[PDB]
């Protein structure tokens, strides 16, 4: 049985700049397991009806997972533009899969500031779809940075610093993006 | 140490054509997206065009599409804006701008040339003028849509004193570049972002402009004057 549970019920999620990816293969997929994971702030599929998923056979399912703030959930969608979509998690324009987000103020917001969830702030070139960039190289606007991030020296990751009293726009949201891949290889993720 | 010198401004007849030029130095040009912004008579700051660090991506304001062509030549550290089919509406002071950060969607512009006047002859909403007294606290509105201000967390405010280019004083809704004193704060609710100034000095008798990312690869500004009553 496909371990969708392990994705959705994990203790902590990844920062979006270093998102996780669980390949999901050679398993029976019961997507009803998904439904029983608390009300979802977002459940917008792409190229597929969610209500038909047990009728479909895929050769891979990819499960990507990360945390972003509320207003940015808009950016987890094909063709999107901005800090998150262009530097952390780009989706391809022919995307077939689902994006599932939900408020996790309760598990990720802390009163002294949760600085462990980080986003990439800038990047000379955008990510190819599904690309991941774990870099932390300081950037020098000044024509000599060394280990000093100062005035014209810039660190490229920042911290959401979640706090329970932030408006729902800046609260932590757990995203699972599910990518259904269709090759000529015998389909190994099916219903029951 | 960053220097942007514009050039090309001249009086042109409508229908005419003209090529503006930017020369860059003081940063690695090769990394940044480069923008053009114009200062229209009466109507404030107007974003024009931007071109990716390698010239492969170019976007344009609707008022300009398919009459203006942005381009660059990194070997010369240069950035050009070729103009065709010029119109009265295009009369403006044309600025050459580089954003604070690299990347195509950088939404904060801390570097501005002096601007090159371009004359042709044969919109987010801001209070026009606002007034406070030294020490009191004024605020300034910036109303857009859910596709510009209300859509993203990339709202910026720029200050401008006479004969100077815009100076970036607030970026990413609530951030302050080094040296901006903290009596300048910024906020955003719905499609309205606000610049608030406390502890009001008379050196804040100036003009104040906001800018938001507007989706696709596109930006928009406004226009507003403060008089510190003396």
């Amino acid at each position: 049985l496909c371990p969708f549970d392990e994705v959705f019920n994990a203790t902590r999620f990844a920062s979006v700049y270093a998102w996780n990816r669980k390949r999901i293969s050679n398993c029976v997929a019961d997507y009803s397991v998904l439904y029983n994971f608390a009300p979802f702030f977002a459940f917008k599929c792409y190229g597929v009806s969610p209500t038909k998923l047990n009728d479909l056979c895929f050769t891979n399912v990819y499960a990507d997972s990360f945390v972003i703030r509320g207003n940015e959930v808009s950016q987890i969608a094909p063709g999107q533009t901005g800090n998150i979509a262009d530097y952390n998690y780009k989706l391809p324009d022919d995307f077939t899969g689902c994006v599932i987000a939900w408020n996790s103020n309760k598990l990720d917001s802390k009163v002294g500031g949760n600085y462990n969830y980080r986003y990439r702030l800038f990047r000379k070139s955008n990510l190819k779809p599904f690309e991941r960039d774990i870099s932390t190289e300081i950037y020098q606007a000044g024509n000599p940075c060394n280990g000093v991030a100062g005035v014209n020296c810039y660190f490229p990751l920042q911290s959401y610093g979640f706090r329970p009293t932030y408006g729902v726009g800046h609260q932590p949201y757990r995203v699972v993006v599910l990518s259904f891949e269709l090759l000529h290889a015998p389909a190994t993720v099916c219903g029951p | 140490e960053v220097q942007l010198v514009e050039s090309g401004g001249v009086v042109v007849q409508p229908g005419g054509s003209l090529r503006l030029s930017c020369a860059a130095s003081g940063f690695t040009f090769d990394d940044y997206a480069m923008h053009w912004v114009r200062q229209v008579p009466g109507k404030g700051l107007e974003w024009v065009s931007l071109i990716s660090w390698d010239g492969g991506s170019r976007d344009y304001a609707d008022s300009v599409k398919g009459r203006f062509t942005i381009s660059r030549d990194n070997s010369k550290n240069a950035l050009y804006l070729q103009m065709h089919s010029l119109r009265l509406e295009d009369t403006a002071l044309y600025y050459c701008v580089r954003p604070v950060y690299p990347g195509y969607s950088s939404s904060e512009f801390d570097s501005w040339g002096q601007g090159t006047m371009v004359t042709v002859s044969s919109v987010l909403t801001q209070p026009r003028s606002v007034s406070g007294s030294p020490g009191q606290s004024v605020t300034i509105s910036c109303t857009g849509t859910i596709s510009d201000v209300g859509a993203y967390n990339y709202v910026s405010w720029y200050q401008q004193h006479p004969g100077k280019a815009p100076k970036l004083i607030i970026y990413d809704v609530i951030e302050r570049p080094s040296g901006v004193p903290d009596r300048f704060s910024g906020s955003k609710s719905g499609n309205t972002a606000s610049l608030t100034i406390s502890g009001l000095q008379a050196e804040d008798e100036a003009d104040y402009h906001c800018c938001s990312y507007a989706g696709n690869y596109t930006w928009m500004f406004g226009g507003g004057t403060t008089l510190t009553v003396l």
